């Protein structure tokens, strides 16, 4: 109702107002970003999954997430605190004879809240389309990370996923998990083995 | 041995609407709307 | 009944290295967050920083070059180890455990909550 | 790191009478999953502290209900609708959004 | 709108991609239906008529009248600078996936 | 798909009267060269169906004057000014914007 006392919400004539946090849900051998995304994983929103002799196991990268969930908590208080709302009205009364200043009321009353309904779904059709493309493009500079760490000890098979050329244990793993994979040591045997196919 | 990057999913039926697309699946939402 | 235990020495000497034990009895380590806490006298209330069964510690900014973390499930023990001592670092140490919930993949990115205290105690520097 | 204010430092109050202690910050506590996290907390004297008020308005298990907490955006209160001899000591609030997690400065109650 | 352009030893011709301008053709088309509902209009006024001694309200009256119409103004202007430049953006990122994936 | 509803289901005019029909989508037709696509058809017993309106306002060649069709957004109408013996069937529209192609429920006209 658009008749409030004390400190109160502002009035839309919207139905629905909901403002996305998170992911697009596609579920569904292992594969990348291509195939969609893991339920499995429930560490973080963005991370690896290692299949090797030892075992199989999920991770999720820590940095990427956090920075990620920063940017989308500032981005809800600067929605919260952009919209200041305070006491609005509590309506006037006419008699017969002041028929003008009513339809001159009536008209500021209508005119304001048309223009702050069109914001208010303006700004959330916006930022959900800006919150999506950021998630895409972290995805891609995960990828882009692993790829240029590995260079040319793995192969890629498309879909997200690379197949390693040598033998890589657990700490072969992490490595390249928290960004210090040191190319030489690994290097020979994966040119032999990259030769010999 | 083979690493591959994904992202995490589940089970949640929450809608939201795009310029391009409308009812667009998310794991996440937050309404800003009393009723 | 959940029940925290904070055991250690008092009197430390300065360039030396410190250690607590906050032996927990009643629950399992491994559904809480854990964390350490310290007060000095008559001064307000730091955190110092927090760690899961999996294993990540996270620290405050200031104190994170000289803080670290361990916990064993074996004896359900949780340590606390500070190098570099100083005569500022006086104060009553307090540790806590907050509620952990697998499905809820956004609290591993939030300060943990503080629900069970544990007694204190007092470590001077000289 | 994220300022609490609290208002007043020391608050005298006389038994039977309300009291009102005030926490203020520097940034929006609103998280992405939809609440607040703000803590209030209490110290009797000589003991470790414990909790009162978790949350912006739920209250913990065992506390009596004469406290209440509420607040919004930047501005939380805790208010003591009547004060006994077991309200002494030391309150705190806290936040547990952003990174690192920070106390009030703390405010003491004193009977009159 | 996107495709392929092949010259070998039987002959040469040209193509087109049927799901990316599908795609694209779906998006811009959300465009104009959101550009056309969301900005929804209707009947608005039709005048009023004051005297020589109600001066102060045929000020405020047109105050209000000429008040709205520049927030409506501004409004529809950035509304369509901003989708051009979404749309030509739109454009540019789809041809730059048809070669990443022929490349791949 | 795209639901079309279309109302009445049976309209029963007398000889020399007007009669309406309309015709209502889930989304809006607008396309993006400028136009709206929507058709109205008749259908008599026992033959095939044959064109009336094509778009909002264009009538098709050999379609009588007494045919008029309007609308926008989502609401549509096809209006007779005169009914005659030769208008009575079934008549239907459809939208030719989005994928698939989908028809009318139908609306019979039987003279009293
Ligand atoms: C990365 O992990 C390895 C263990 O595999 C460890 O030795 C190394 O110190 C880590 N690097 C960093 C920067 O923490
Ligand atoms: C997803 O599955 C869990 C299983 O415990 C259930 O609690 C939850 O309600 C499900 N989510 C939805 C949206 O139904
Ligand atoms: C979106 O989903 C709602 C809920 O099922 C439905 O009413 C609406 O028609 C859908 N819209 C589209 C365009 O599919």
């Amino acid at each position: 109702h658009p008749v409030t006392i004390g400190e109160c919400p502002k009035y839309v004539r919207s139905t629905k107002l909901r403002m996305v946090t998170g992911l697009r849900n596609i579920p569904s051998a292992i594969a990348g970003f291509i195939e969609g995304g893991w339920t499995g994983m429930m560490d973080g929103w963005y991370g690896y999954h290692h299949q090797n002799e030892q075992g199989s196991g999920y991770a999720a990268d820590q940095k990427s997430t956090q920075n990620a969930i920063n940017c989308i908590t500032n981005k809800v208080n600067s929605v919260i605190e952009k919209m200041n709302t305070q006491f609005t009205a509590v309506g006037k009364e006419f008699n017969k004879l002041e028929k003008r200043m009513e339809n001159l009321n009536k008209k500021v009353d209508d005119g304001f809240l048309d223009i702050w309904t069109y914001n208010a779904e303006l700004l959330v059709l916006l930022e959900n389309e800006r919150t999506l493309d950021f998630h895409d493009s972290n995805v891609k500079n995960l990828y882009e990370k692993v790829k240029n760490q590995l260079r040319n000890n793995a192969k890629e098979l498309g879909n997200g996923c690379f197949e390693f050329y040598h033998k890589c244990d657990n700490e072969c793993m992490e490595s390249v998990k928290n960004g210090t994979y040191d190319y030489p040591k690994y290097s020979e045997e994966s040119k032999l083995n990259r030769e010999k196919i | 041995d083979t690493i591959c990057i994904g992202y995490h999913a589940n089970n949640s039926t929450d809608t939201v609407d795009t310029v391009c697309e409308k009812n667009v699946t998310v794991t996440h939402s937050v309404n800003l709307l009393e009723d | 009944q959940v029940q925290l235990q904070e055991s250690g020495p008092g009197l430390v000497k300065p360039s030396e290295t410190l250690s607590l034990t906050c032996t927990v009895s009643g629950a399992s380590v491994s559904s809480y967050f854990w964390s350490w806490i310290r007060q000095p006298a008559g001064k307000a209330l730091e955190w110092i920083g927090r760690i899961y069964t999996s294993g990540n510690t996270k620290s405050n900014p200031s104190l994170e070059s000289r803080v670290t973390m361990s916990l064993d499930a074996s004896k359900d023990q949780f340590s606390l180890k500070l190098t570099s001592v100083t005569a500022a670092d006086t104060a009553v140490y307090y540790c806590a455990a907050g509620r952990l919930d697998y499905s809820d993949t956004t609290g591993y990115y939030k300060p943990p909550p503080l629900d069970y205290w544990g007694q204190g105690a007092l470590v001077t520097v000289s | 790191d994220v300022v609490m204010t609290q208002s007043p430092l020391s608050l005298p109050v006389t038994l039977g009478q309300p009291a009102s202690i005030s926490c203020r910050s520097s940034q929006g506590l609103a998280f992405l999953d939809g609440n607040t996290y703000l803590s209030w907390f209490q110290q009797r004297p000589g003991q470790s502290p414990r909790r009162l008020i978790y949350k912006v308005s739920n209250r913990d298990s065992g506390v009596p209900d004469r406290f209440s907490g509420s607040g919004s955006r930047t501005d939380f209160t805790l208010k003591i609708s009547r004060v006994e001899a077991e309200d002494v000591g030391v309150y705190y609030c806290m936040q547990g959004t952003h990174w690192p997690l920070t106390f009030g400065g703390g405010t003491k109650v004193e009977i009159k």
